[PDB]
RNA sequence: UUUGCUCCACACAAUAUAGAUGGAUACGAAUAAGGCGUCCUUGUGGCGUCGCUGAACCAUAGCAGGCUAGCAACGGUGCACUUGGCGGAAAGGCCUUGGGUGCUUGCUGGCGAAUUGCAAUGUCAUUUUGCGUGGGGAUAAAUCAUUUGUAUACGACUUAGA
RNA sequence: AGAACUGGCGAUGCGGGAUGAACCGAACGUAGAGUUAAGGUGCCGGAAUACACGCUCAUCAGACACCACAAAAGGUGUUAG
RNA sequence: CUGGGCCAGCAUCAGUUUUGGUGGCAGGAUAAAUCCAUAGGAAUGUAGCUUGCCUCGGUAAGUAUUAUAGCCUGUG
């Protein structure tokens, strides 16, 4: 090369708008947005769309997504909804594998005993048909 | 059908006991898949098998069973208390056990 | 002691025909029931005025829930504490969103630190820095500059089972 | 106390019988038994009074083909009733739903 | 010969006080209470959220 | 869950891996330790070579062959942390540390089976940063163990090996997948995928 | 010394077992970073994607898994063979070639099951060890004693004797 | 060595302090089920490698009352004041 | 072969207990908040406007208190 190279590590910022999954207690599993920083280890949440009550919460008990919308600092909690629909953020969520796979480890929790049988069955079904590809090439 | 068990498997781990005392009248279970007394709360009443092997032939059998049935939770991480017809050998601590669906209110 | 509740406790010296109607007064604690709290109404009252709880009676104890308790806001402290060798005199400040919220950590911070256990620090005064660059403690300026943002370096998720079948990575 | 149980015969060899309901999971599926009759099975009929009385083995098949006739309305309902259900490396039966 | 525990088998709970019947039938182990809306002074909330 | 468990110890903390190992051998799961030379413990080389020689000190006066047995090597280092940490003088003890095994680099049975990590004994999760740490295999040549450079030399032997092994194996998968992808859009998928499958 | 002895098959009577009951599922390395895919100038390279756990992957339906008839594939898999290779850290195992053979739940049919009576009681795993057969096989030494003195309290050590 | 009041040991096992007359907890007929005390819950070892904010890096760290000791004096280590 | 004797599973209960789900009420600043109306203000100053810089995209300082973001405090 004749440039000069540097990777620099590319983490999720905690920053006013970063967009976070919470991960214990009453709002788990739930969507909530960083409204302001109170120190290097606890933040100002707020969750209007997903049921999430405005909070400080611990930031271990939570993860930050790769998302970020446009929020003025310490907004209330209405203008969080207003701009967290405005920027379709829930829309982006659910289109990422991280989300799916969420919906899919449900999925199959939720499969009765009849169901899990027919997987079972239709997998056979899949197999058969996949082995022979790969023995055509 | 590869798979023929009915039953979740366990390993026995201890009397219940204090520091320097145990209770032989108790069996501490470990049901495997259950981390939480929450859990381990489905399990409760159900009946557990010991089977070991001998030389003496019984009921046209070489293979016997020690019964009796999970009571009580224990602790914080999903072990489970027992008590059998009879109390386990203590040289079975770290043996296989094996504890069924029934009774069941499925 | 421990989660923080704060408590108006308003008391008075026990009437004298001479002295009907003697003079009220009050104070802000926190403790985390009401009997400590009305425990600490005395304590400090017959440090100040000439009276025991023998010779006078609580009038009123009422919770005083923060105002707008998801504001975060910058707190000053002012503390009395006594060290294995002196007593002093000490400010810091927290920033939080309630004041229940702030002691909680100045209670453990001075235990932290300076080792003082609940016992030996009075709370002399309590309040929200109005005007940012009233801020005087760094540790506290640091957290207000304009668009502050930064990372969480070096992730380490709990794992749920002893065993795991692939190298852990750190990366958040 | 116990539940009345038919397999049916014809589809996993499981005959008209008596079952205590502590012994068993009940499922989440349902099969509709509009169409059978089952008004005279009773204590009595499985009362100890080697053979087979033929009204066992007749009643059989006249319970069974109804059952039969309905599972047959709803795919993969036959197999699942012939397969034996056993636990597999990875369940845990507290999560099942069944 | 064994003793019964009235806050449990509602046979000995009525043994002991009749006046269970009713209580339950007209619940009152909830019952509304009324209103009212007499607002606290002025010095009170003043002092209440003095400094 | 698993007959045997095969433990990679690269990485992981001495008397944390110690630990769960003692707890899974007296609840009955055969364990291999793997990899012995390249276990960590905390604390700068000095300090561990430093506490090493006061072990070494210790011996029977009137007769040094009875005295404290002083083992060099890291999987004999290691099985220290572990044995201290089990009833080793009841039958139960020994029938727990007979259900163990610990090897430095990793011999053949085993060099060709699926080994595992620890979280909670793993350095880099548990010690924070910065943290200064010691190198067992280190350690051990350090205090006279003598098969450091063997070791490398068949570990680096098996590693060329390995990872050709790897080559072709994920060159597998990819064909499989090229195989796949012709019925990864199948109906019968888009079936399964209404179960999550 | 009269019986013997050795390997492989499948065959009984004992005997033991720290504890089978779908599968121990193979890069290395970093963690203030990486995996995978893809292209290339094969590099501290360019683009794309993934994590947030194995809550995975694989396998799993049939008298503890029977009998029976077909379609569609040319696949899967088990067994005993066979062509090449590689593995010495304890390699005692791994990939690969060619048919043969059973099974195939990829699919469509014809039968069977009960009464073991409403759970007890149910699949038999692998160690040794003795005997039995049918085949292939191989046909010695050590000690006592006697002797040497490079040895020696006695044992032991070291020599020698067809 | 020697007095004061009380509670103990002696005469007394049980649970905790590894150990131990005297500490802590609690006093004792034969037992079942529950709950706790003092003390504990990485592994030995029954019980969260639990949650939370700081502090600390020791080429002599430190780790729990009785208790199995450390002082004057110093440090541009680092923290808060 | 049936009775006993003993053991066991289920069902309905009695005593002791442990562990879940769920309904209705009471109180407080008749919680405090969010939310809504409104008065007022500010800056870690949103939009405009102003001047140098520009790649005429944008940018900086300064002005400017809702504007092309919003926040705070009082009362209701
Ligand atoms: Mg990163
Ligand atoms: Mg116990
Ligand atoms: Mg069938
Ligand atoms: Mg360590
Ligand atoms: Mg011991
Ligand atoms: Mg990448
Ligand atoms: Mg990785
Ligand atoms: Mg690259
Ligand atoms: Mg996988
Ligand atoms: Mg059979
Ligand atoms: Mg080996
Ligand atoms: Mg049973
Ligand atoms: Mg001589
Ligand atoms: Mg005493
Ligand atoms: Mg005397
Ligand atoms: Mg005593
Ligand atoms: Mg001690
Ligand atoms: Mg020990
Ligand atoms: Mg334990
Ligand atoms: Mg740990
Ligand atoms: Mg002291
Ligand atoms: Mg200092
Ligand atoms: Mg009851
Ligand atoms: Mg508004």
């Amino acid at each position: 090369s004749t440039d000069s190279i540097v990777k620099a590590s590319n983490w999720r910022l905690v920053e006013v708008g970063r967009v976070v999954l919470i991960k214990k207690g009453q709002s788990a599993g739930k969507l909530a947005a960083i409204v302001e920083i109170i120190d290097q280890k606890k933040v100002l949440i707020d969750g209007p769309k997903a049921g999430v009550p405005r909070q400080a919460i611990n930031l271990g008990q939570v993860v930050l997504t790769p998302l970020t919308f446009a929020l003025p600092r310490g907004a209330r909690t209405a203008t969080v909804s207003k701009k967290w629909a405005a920027a379709a953020v829930c829309e982006k969520w659910a289109a990422s594998s991280w989300a799916k796979k969420i919906a899919q480890r449900e999925r199959r929790a939720a499969l009765t005993d009849f169901e899990r049988f027919q997987v079972m069955v239709l997998r056979k079904q899949k197999r058969y048909t996949v082995k022979k590809a790969l023995a055509k090439a | 059908a590869e798979s023929h068990r009915l039953y979740v498997k366990g390993k026995h781990l201890s009397y219940q006991r204090s520091k320097r005392v145990n209770n032989p009248n108790v069996s501490l279970i470990k049901i495997e898949g259950v981390a939480t007394p929450q859990d381990a709360q489905f399990y409760l009443g159900k009946r557990i098998a010991y089977v070991y092997r001998a030389s003496k032939e019984v009921r046209g059998s070489k293979i016997r069973v020690m019964w009796g049935k999970v009571t009580r939770t224990h602790g914080n991480s999903g072990v489970v208390r027992a008590t059998f017809r009879n109390n386990l050998p203590a040289k079975t601590f770290g043996a296989s056990v094996r504890i069924f669906l029934y009774p069941s209110n499925i | 002691m421990a989660h923080f509740k704060e408590y108006q406790v308003i008391g008075r010296r026990l009437p004298t025909e001479s002295v009907p109607e003697p003079k009220l007064f009050r104070m802000r604690i926190f403790a985390s029931n009401e009997v400590i709290a009305k425990s600490r109404y005395w304590y400090f009252l017959q440090k100040l005025h000439k009276v025991k709880k023998a010779s006078g009676e609580i009038v009123s104890i009422n919770q005083i829930n923060e105002a707008h308790p998801t504001k975060v806001k910058n707190f000053g402290v002012w503390v009395r504490y006594d060290s294995r060798s002196g007593t002093h005199n000490m400010y810091k400040e927290i920033r939080d969103v309630s004041r229940v919220a702030a002691v909680e950590t100045l209670y453990q911070d001075m235990a932290a630190r300076h080792r003082a256990r609940f016992r030996s620090i009075h709370i002399l005064k309590v309040a929200e820095i109005e005007k940012t660059a009233d801020v005087k403690r760094q540790y506290v300026k640091q957290f207000l500059t304009k668009d502050l943002k930064f990372p969480l370096p070096h992730r380490v998720q709990k794992s749920t089972k002893t065993f795991s079948y692939k190298r852990p990575s750190t990366f958040y | 106390n116990t539940l009345l149980i038919s397999g049916p015969f014809k589809v996993n060899g499981v005959p008209l019988r008596r079952v205590n309901a502590r012994y068993v999971i009940a499922t989440s599926t349902k099969v509709s038994v509009e169409g059978v009759n089952v008004e005279k099975f009773n204590v009595e009929y499985f009362a100890k009074e080697k053979e087979i009385k033929a009204e066992r083995v007749e009643d059989q098949k006249v319970v069974d083909k109804a059952l039969i006739a309905e599972i047959k309305k709803t795919p993969l309902l036959k197999q699942y009733l012939s397969a034996s259900f056993s636990l597999k490396n990875g369940d845990k039966p507290h999560m099942l739903k069944f | 010969v064994l003793k019964k525990n009235p806050l449990k088998n509602k046979q000995v709970l009525l043994r002991l006080n009749p006046y269970a019947k009713v209580f339950a039938a007209e619940k009152l182990g909830s019952k509304k209470a009324e209103k009212t809306g007499t607002k606290p002074a002025a010095v009170f909330t003043e002092t209440l959220k003095h400094d | 869950v698993e007959p045997v468990v095969v433990i990679d110890g690269k990485g992981h903390l001495v008397g944390r891996l110690a630990s769960v190992v003692a707890k899974q051998l007296l609840n009955g799961q055969k364990i291999v330790v793997v990899r012995a030379e390249e276990l960590n413990i905390s604390g700068e080389f000095f300090r561990n070579k430093l506490k090493y020689h006061d072990f070494l000190r210790k011996a029977t006066a009137f007769n040094k062959t009875r005295g404290p047995f002083h083992f060099r090597a890291p999987s004999r280092i290691f099985y220290k942390a572990l044995r201290g940490m089990v009833s080793h003088k009841t039958a139960r003890g020994k029938a727990a540390l007979e259900r163990l095994k610990v090897f430095e680099g990793i011999p053949p049975p085993y060099d060709k089976k699926k080994r595992v990590v620890v979280p909670q004994a793993l350095r880099v999760l548990r010690l924070k940063p910065g943290r200064k740490y010691t190198t067992l295999g280190k350690l051990s040549t350090s205090v006279g163990w003598k098969y450091e450079d063997v070791v490398a030399k068949l570990e680096a032997k098996r590693k060329v090996s390995s990872a050709e092994y790897y080559a072709k194996k994920r060159a597998f998968t990819k064909k499989v997948a090229s195989a796949n992808a012709t019925a990864a859009e199948s109906d019968v998928a888009k079936q399964l995928a209404a179960l999550g499958y």
